[PDB]
RNA sequence: GCACGGAGGCGAAGAACCAUGGAUUUCCGAAUGAGAAUCUCUAACAAUUGCUUCGCGCAAUGAGGAACCCCGAGAACUGAAACAUCUCAGUAUCGGGAGGAACAGAAAACGCAAUGUGAUGUCGUUAGUAACCGCGAGUGAACGCGAUACAGCCCAAACC
RNA sequence: GCUUUACUGCAGGCUGUCGCUGAG
């Protein structure tokens, strides 16, 4: 069975939205659904997903931008992994 | 003394006689009303029948099949061709009526395969054989002495491979002397020539 | 107009492509068709004995 | 290596399926590191997590659960 | 033109193939890749 | 249909099932075409039964002349199956052969009577 | 692993490696819920059949394979110093199908005619003989014999 | 490749006959 998740995709871009928009970029399985990746990423890192926006790589990954509540901090999330 | 059977027998050596003609008369109507391949509960022709194989057992199908009258359905040359091979009237195919009726039944049923055949009549046009086939696969036939021969994986589509009745006689292997030098073992391994 | 090289320039239609059966670009999107194979006109696949000298 | 065969196969249907979620975690995290270009790596445990995982998952097979 | 999911898989897939042999491999083996497509020069399938 | 040559009243037919009936536990009854003709043809029948719902015909046609030329009576049923439950059995029968009636042989005799009246 | 780098790791808890058996085994693919250039849409033996508890409940078929094998369809260049029958050739090629081998096979045979042989393939020979043929060019067996291997049976019907 | 009252054949059309096909 495939897993939603596969790392996250940190990169400048990625972490501009995390340091000034609250959002988590994730390479994630290409059959996953935005859906799927918003339980996903809450069950993982325990935190509540507000939106997701999903894109189709040249890479042949799909990439999630993932942002999270005001309640959350996406800087935070991601510095503990 | 004589079997009921017998008469069914004696009945059909003319067939253009007596009761069995108005049958016919009779039957063809509904006959040519009906499609290529008819899967039939009983046959027409019980003695046949019985003398080719048949039983009234599970896994026994029996279907009439009826075929065009005449000689090849032939497309004239499109191309360059010696006088001997300009023709198209009077070509007629290597393969019999009944053989060609024998796997029009047997691709109806893919799963069974063919037992033998026997002609019920014609009329202008048409030609109409019934064809016994077999379920191979149907304990009660894998379980019968007298037919599970034909269970044997050696025996898958026999019809398309002239294994049949009327396959082996349209081989001409029906002699065993004189005659069949190009016949036996195979028409093939003799090159072709029977 | 010449058929050489002026008539290649309206040359942007896209008719044969890798193939869902073989894998070969040879599945012609228009016609639904693949020239290699066989797929989509047989469900055997297509082969002939000319693709080799008679004794081979 | 770290994780053999009998500790997994003297482990509970729940402890496997417990150990099994810890690796894949173990796994992931790995995989955020090198994602970011992090250096802290260890090369033979990212495979031997794949491994370990293997190992659990083919005993939960054999025992049914 | 307008690419499917899958097409867009083997584009990228061709674009990967299309890197070079990397540096360790040389040392590894003592000492080309043959499949080098330009996206001029060369044309892909479909 | 073509072998059938007169109309059998419904009340006839069921006479001459109940004597049938009668007839294979007091009698002797013979179940089956071929069985039948062969007691035709042996002379040992006494009252012969014959469907009319029966395909192929050619399993029955020859019953009427054969017993015509044998002496031997004969009666049509318009159900198979009720031949053959009369006859005693689980299956239908074309065609069944009274062999030597019992304590009906006087019902019977009367019904071939009736029949040959019936033309 | 090929593959001899860098880093790191595994192995006496006996690894590597080999044999057997088992687990896993994405999507397309006969491809079978429906559609689609390997993706997508809302439970599926699609389609054709057998049995049938008449419900896809129990089953079958489909496609592949180096050639070999069996059943159908069937050229022309060429040869004849032209060419039409003939020849190339039942070849090339095409359609359908089986197996590990196919096919054939226990005489309505043979016919060294006999007081004889005794299922069938195949090999050697019979023999370029008999036979065919613008009686041109060309074509071309069989019985028998010597071998190989050997094996002989089941229905329909009568009578039940 | 083409032509035609060149040679030889082959489709096709017309026509007789047999089968389907029976009653007076
Ligand atoms: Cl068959
Ligand atoms: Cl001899
Ligand atoms: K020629
Ligand atoms: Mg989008
Ligand atoms: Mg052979
Ligand atoms: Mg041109
Ligand atoms: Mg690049
Ligand atoms: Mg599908
Ligand atoms: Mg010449
Ligand atoms: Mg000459
Ligand atoms: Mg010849
Ligand atoms: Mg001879
Ligand atoms: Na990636
Ligand atoms: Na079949
Ligand atoms: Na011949
Ligand atoms: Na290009
Ligand atoms: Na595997
Ligand atoms: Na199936
Ligand atoms: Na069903
Ligand atoms: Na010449
Ligand atoms: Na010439
Ligand atoms: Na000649
Ligand atoms: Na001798
Ligand atoms: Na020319």
């Amino acid at each position: 069975s495939w897993d939603v998740i596969k790392h996250p995709h940190v990169t400048e871009k990625a972490m501009n939205d995390m340091d000034f928009q609250n959002k988590l970029q994730f390479a994630v399985d290409d059959r996953a659904s935005k859906g799927e990746v918003a339980d996903a990423v809450e069950e993982q890192y325990d935190v509540t997903v507000e939106q997701v926006n999903t894109q189709n790589t040249m890479d042949g990954e799909k990439k999630a931008v993932v942002r999270l509540s005001e309640d959350d901090d996406a800087q935070e999330v991601a510095s503990r992994i | 003394a004589r079997s009921a059977y017998s008469y069914i027998r004696e009945a059909w050596k003319r067939p253009k006689e007596g009761q069995i003609a108005e049958l016919m008369w009779h039957r063809m109507q509904e006959w040519r009303n009906e499609p290529a391949v008819v899967r039939i509960e009983r046959p027409t022709r019980l003695d046949r029948a019985r003398s080719l194989g048949y039983k009234a057992k599970q896994g026994i199908i029996v279907v009439r099949v009826a075929i065009r009258k005449g000689s090849s359905r032939r497309t004239r040359f499109n191309k360059g061709r010696r006088s001997k091979r300009m023709m198209v009237n009077r070509i007629t195919r290597k393969k019999n009526i009944q053989r060609i009726a024998e796997e029009r039944a047997n691709r109806k049923f893919p799963n069974l395969r063919v037992l033998n055949s026997y002609s019920v009549g014609e009329d202008g046009r048409h030609k109409w054989h019934e064809v016994i086939l077999i379920d191979p696969d149907h304990p009660a036939i894998k379980s019968d002495d007298q037919l599970s021969w034909i269970s044997r994986t050696r025996h898958r589509l026999r019809t398309f491979r002239g294994l049949t009745s009327a396959g082996r006689r349209c081989r001409g292997l029906r002699g065993q002397g004189k005659g069949s030098e190009k016949v036996r073992p195979s028409l093939r391994v003799n090159g072709a020539k029977a | 107009t010449g058929a050489g090289t002026p008539s290649q320039g309206k040359k942007n239609t896209t008719t044969h492509t890798k193939c869902r059966r073989c894998g070969e670009k040879s599945y012609h999107t228009k016609k639904k068709v693949c020239s290699s194979c066989g797929f989509g006109k047989s469900a055997k696949r297509r082969d002939y004995e000319w693709q080799s000298k008679a004794g081979e | 290596t770290v994780l053999h065969v009998q500790e997994i196969r003297d482990m509970t249907p729940a402890e496997r399926e417990a150990e099994l979620d810890d690796l894949k975690t173990e796994l992931l995290n790995a995989r955020a590191v090198q994602a970011a270009g992090g250096a802290p790596e260890n090369p033979g445990r990212i495979k031997e997590l794949r491994k370990a995982i293997a190992r659990i998952k083919t005993i939960q097979g054999e025992e049914g659960d | 033109g307008k690419k499917s999911k899958a097409t867009k898989k083997r584009l990228a897939k061709l674009d990967n193939q299309n890197s070079r042999v990397p540096a360790w491999v040389m040392l590894k083996t003592d000492e080309r890749n043959h499949k080098r497509r330009h996206w001029r020069r060369n044309d892909t399938d479909e | 249909p073509v072998y059938v040559d007169f109309d059998v009243p419904a009340d006839l037919e069921d006479d001459a099932l109940e004597a049938l009936e009668v007839a294979r536990d007091t009698g002797a009854v013979k179940k089956g075409t071929n069985e039948t003709t062969k007691s035709i043809e042996r002379g040992s029948a006494e009252l012969v039964f014959v469907a009319e719902d029966v395909q192929p015909e050619e399993i029955v046609m020859h019953i009427p002349e054969l017993a015509d030329e044998k002496g031997v009576p004969f009666i049509f049923v318009e159900q198979q199956d009720d031949l053959g439950h009369a006859a005693g059995l689980e299956v239908g029968s074309a065609a069944a052969a009274v062999t030597d009636a019992g304590a009906a042989a006087t019902v019977l005799e009367e019904i071939a009577d009736k029949v040959e009246e019936l033309r």
